[PDB]
RNA sequence: UGGAUUCAACGCCGGGAACCUCACCGGGGGCGACGGCAGGAUGAAGGCCAGGCUGAAGGUCUUGCCGGACACGCCGAGAGGAGGUGCAUGGCCGCCGUCAGCUCGUACCGUGAGGCGUCCACUUAAGUGUGGUAACGAGCGAGACCCGCGCCCCCAGUUGCCAGUCCUUCCCGCUGGGGAGGAGGCACUCUGGGGGGACCGCCGGCGAUAAGCCGGAGGAAGGAGCGGGCGACGGUAGGUCAGUAUGCCCCGAAACCCCCGGGCUACACGCGCGCUACAAUGGGCGGGACAAUGGGAUCCGACCCCGAAAGGGGAAGGGAAUCCCCUAAACCCGCCCCCAGUUCGGAUCGCGGGCUGCAACUCGCCCGCGUGAAGCUGGAAUCCCUAGUACCCGCGUGUCAUCAUCGCGCGG
């Protein structure tokens, strides 16, 4: 079983819940404040959004490999209401994803190729594939046409 | 043996072909191994002016275009081959560039 | 007549005064896309001579 | 490796239809496909028409208001 | 330096050269030039109809000219030489300029136009058209087209085969525009022999 | 819309048909090859239009 | 400051003006080529030390200054003029109009101007064709032609692609499967040169049996395949002498040139084109996806670090199928909101933090907190559009030091 075998959103929430049990995934003191980007209008409405965000980043680094902060910024960005003016795409802030990546390198899940960004470690892909095989079972109670895989 | 890239670019496919045929026939005159004229994506410099000075009247546009065709050829670097490909005529409306991979 | 000449051709580095067509000498609608510096009018007049064609 | 989710889905549909036909050599199946949706085996040739001046961003025939 | 930059630069430079020489050698039937950057230097070739006029008095003209060339225009080592048009009467900008020169001498426009047409169609052109536009026959301006033979206007064969030429005749009272179009003895698509 | 054999197409077809009648079949492909080895064309669509016209002329002759 | 005022002016003059741009305003300073005239270098034509004026100025000046050298103090005669004249012109553009028209040779008709052809009927996008016909022929234009897209073949295999093969390695574990890097090779894709292919060709019907139209088959493509470019003779005193060129008139030491500052950005109002909305056919939050076109040298900038953001420091590679801009948005999943001036709407304004630039007040762009304007679908009337089109969604580029609700384009 693997990340590509299961869906994304379910996996992210499950692995977030599991990441709460990791000690190097403390939120920073400025989390309850700030938005995720200039493209946003409002603070996150959840309290565990930090864990959801680092879970997402972890999966993204699994999939896309030697990737860094600017690439992730454009993925976590989006559309802004610019008032009476038309809508455009804006990237997100870098501090969230940087602190996340650094927390993950502390916990042991990603490493930092000198060039070309950050790369998941074996313990990291183990973590993710474990959660994925678990999830796959729990929704193989449903679709046996997915038991197949 | 170390290789020689020949990047050549023009506005005329026929001059371009002339040069590539020069190279083909000279390599087979000798026996050095050619790497084909790989055709690279051709550059379309597009310039969309308004064709009116007055600013009055309906707005109409001239889409002018310049096309640059590009080929590359890799041939093993020998002193003979290099001397004679230097001797090549290389007509006026063409650029070339002999880099060497070593 | 002991004085100081004060024409002061000031060297603009950015602006519609910085850029000038090499032909007529116009300051505004200047083409600078691929190293050109030409007024749209002139360009339309001479583009064939440069090799630009109008196939579309 | 292309444009949209729907285009990708159709291109995939085409590719696997052809794959099945060339894997099986079953012309009864080929004809089943060709009468369900011919474009399953032949491609949709349509592309987007180039945009033309008057309010070109919108379309080739989309025009400014008078 | 990118490659398209190079092409653009060469074209622009050559165009400005062409402009200057069009101004200064209009008595000579300056048809054009060509330029090659040989290793020993850049050698250019002026195609005109009176090399006598472009050389002047024992190379005086080419000498001050090459000075101008290397100075005002970036050129490694100018090596001007001169050549003729093989059939200037099939060239059309030389003829436009000859006609403008005539109108400036003072010849009447119908006479000059019909003379040039006769000359071209005897020198072997399939067709010729000549527009004169301006203050002809008084103060209100008009346009007159003198034509003979067979001439196409529209399409790629026109854009390629027929030779177009333009000139101004700067007279006492104003400008006369001279458009000339010449179709030589070469064939089109719907012939089908 | 409208697809109509122009005059020079038709004239060329008729002249070929009169000059070399028994060379032109009722087959469009054959007639194509024949017009091509005959008259200089350099234009596929023109060649094909001429071929089609002589094709149906042949047919009209077989009919009377 | 101006130009343009129905179609064909009014997001047009590529006109997104901080200076420049600029043509307006207030102020300040330079300019006579050629000759001659008042003279003459005697040490100065010209620059010029510290200051006063000055917005600031060797501009000027009492006071003094020399590096070695002619003349607006005066005339003509000029340079330059974004000064006037687009009913003096050229060139270009628009419109009539991508409309189907404009003509010719010979013949005939008519005293003649002129006519005929070029008419009629069908047909066509087409004065495109068929037939009839004092007309027969021809030419420009249309079409042909050129560019691109879409299917196949050949060639070519890098900087492009990675299926197959081998090697090495990492995870799940249900021991089945997944990915990654190296040679491998051009298979697939892709690129770009050359060819092929579609012609109402076949069947049937309608029209006349013709021209041709229609339905169908087969085909990648079906009815000029689709979309563009090339805009006839000529008119429009259409617009442009404020892009260049140019006649005349005028300025000509000011209407020429340069600098500072302001203005073109003013606002009781009328109009055009548009953006955002008036919500659930939704808003927010968090998660999940999928592009193409183009561009890059003092330029793109991955990658790392700092920062809440905007942004800042360092910086691989990249002169361009090698690197970057560039993981788009509309869409989907879950959670809050449940028909109300609202968790709709974001005008306005306050505080603060930044980028560009010489300069951000007049007058730039960005960020954060806060504020919380009208508006609850819109009369009369009117616009665009026939297929990958319209609508909706975002992106690129041009303009660009910084500025995109714009233009030209791209795909979904
Ligand atoms: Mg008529
Ligand atoms: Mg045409
Ligand atoms: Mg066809
Ligand atoms: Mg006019
Ligand atoms: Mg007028
Ligand atoms: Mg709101
Ligand atoms: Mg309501
Ligand atoms: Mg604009
Ligand atoms: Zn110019």
């Amino acid at each position: 079983a693997t990340v590509y075998d299961v869906p994304g959103d379910l996996l992210v929430e499950r692995t977030a819940k599991a990441l709460k049990e990791v000690e190097a995934i403390k939120p920073p003191e400025w989390a309850p404040f700030v938005k995720t980007g200039r493209h946003k209008e409002r603070i996150p409405e959840q309290e565990d959004w930090w864990y959801y965000r680092v879970a997402s980043i972890f999966r993204k680094i699994y999939i896309d490999g030697p990737v860094g902060i600017e690439r992730l910024r454009t993925w976590y960005g989006g559309r802004k209401n610019r008032g009476h003016a038309p809508e455009h795409f804006y990237k997100a802030g870098g501090s969230i994803i940087r602190k996340a990546l650094q927390q993950l390198e502390a916990a042991g899940f990603v490493q930092k190729v000198p060039g070309e960004g950050r790369i998941v470690t074996p313990q990291g892909q183990s973590f993710l594939d474990r959660i994925a095989t678990e999830l796959k079972k729990e929704l193989e109670e449903q679709l046996p046409e997915l038991k197949k895989y | 043996m170390q290789k020689a890239r020949i990047k050549l670019a023009s506005t005329d496919i026929k001059a371009l072909n002339e040069v590539t045929d020069q190279i083909r026939q000279i390599a087979e005159r000798t026996g050095v191994r050619m790497s084909g004229p790989i055709p690279l994506p051709t550059k379309r410099i597009r310039i969309t002016t308004r064709k009116s000075p007055d600013g009055e009247g309906t707005a109409t546009f001239d889409k002018f275009e310049l096309r640059v065709h590009k080929r590359l050829v890799d041939i093993e670097a020998d002193e003979r081959a290099m001397r004679q490909i230097m001797r090549i005529r290389v007509p006026e409306d063409v650029t070339i560039e002999i880099e060497l991979i070593s | 007549m002991a004085k100081a000449d004060y024409n002061k051709r000031k060297p603009r580095k950015f602006g519609k005064g910085a850029r000038r067509c090499v032909r007529c000498g116009q300051y505004g609608p200047v083409i600078r896309v691929h190293g050109l510096m030409l007024c749209r009018h002139c360009f339309r007049e001479i583009a064939p001579k440069l090799g630009f064609k109008k196939y579309e | 490796e292309g444009g949209g989710f729907m285009g990708q889905a159709e291109a995939a549909r085409v590719a696997i239809a052809r794959a099945l036909v060339e894997w099986t050599n079953d012309m009864n199946l080929k004809e089943k496909f060709m009468k369900y949706d011919r474009t399953m085996l032949v491609g949709d040739s349509r592309r987007t028409e180039p945009h033309k001046p008057n309010r070109s961003t919108k379309g080739p025939r989309a025009k400014r208001q008078k | 330096m990118a490659i398209e930059r190079y092409f653009i630069e060469e074209g622009v430079r050559e165009m400005l050269i062409d402009e200057y020489l069009e101004k200064e050698l209009r008595r000579a039937g300056y048809s054009g030039i060509d330029i090659k950057k040989t290793p020993l230097g850049t050698k250019v070739v002026i195609f005109a109809a009176s090399p006598g006029y472009v050389i002047g008095r024992g190379g005086r003209r080419i000498r001050e000219l090459t000075r101008i060339l290397e100075r005002q225009f970036g050129l490694e080592n100018p090596q001007i030489e001169v050549e003729e048009i093989k059939n200037p009467y099939l060239n059309a900008k030389v003829q436009a300029i000859r006609l403008a020169r005539a109108l400036e001498r003072g010849i009447h426009f119908r006479r000059a136009a019909y003379s040039a047409i006769r000359a071209i169609m005897r020198n072997g052109a399939r067709g010729v058209e000549i527009r004169l536009s301006g203050k002809l026959t008084g103060e209100r301006a008009k346009s007159v087209r003198f034509y003979q033979g067979y001439l196409a206007k529209v399409g790629n064969p026109a854009e390629t085969l027929v030779s177009r030429g333009y000139a101004q005749a700067k007279l006492k009272l104003g400008v006369i525009g001279v458009k000339v179009s010449i179709m030589p003895p070469d064939a089109k698509l719907p012939d089908e022999i | 819309m409208g697809n109509i054999k122009q005059m020079f197409i038709k004239r060329t077809a008729r002249e070929l048909f009169d000059r070399y009648p028994n060379e032109f079949s009722r087959d469009f492909e054959h007639n194509k090859k024949k017009v091509e080895e005959l008259t200089n064309v350099t234009s596929k669509t023109i060649r094909n239009r001429i071929a089609g016209y002589i094709t149906k002329l042949v047919r009209m002759k077989e009919e009377g």
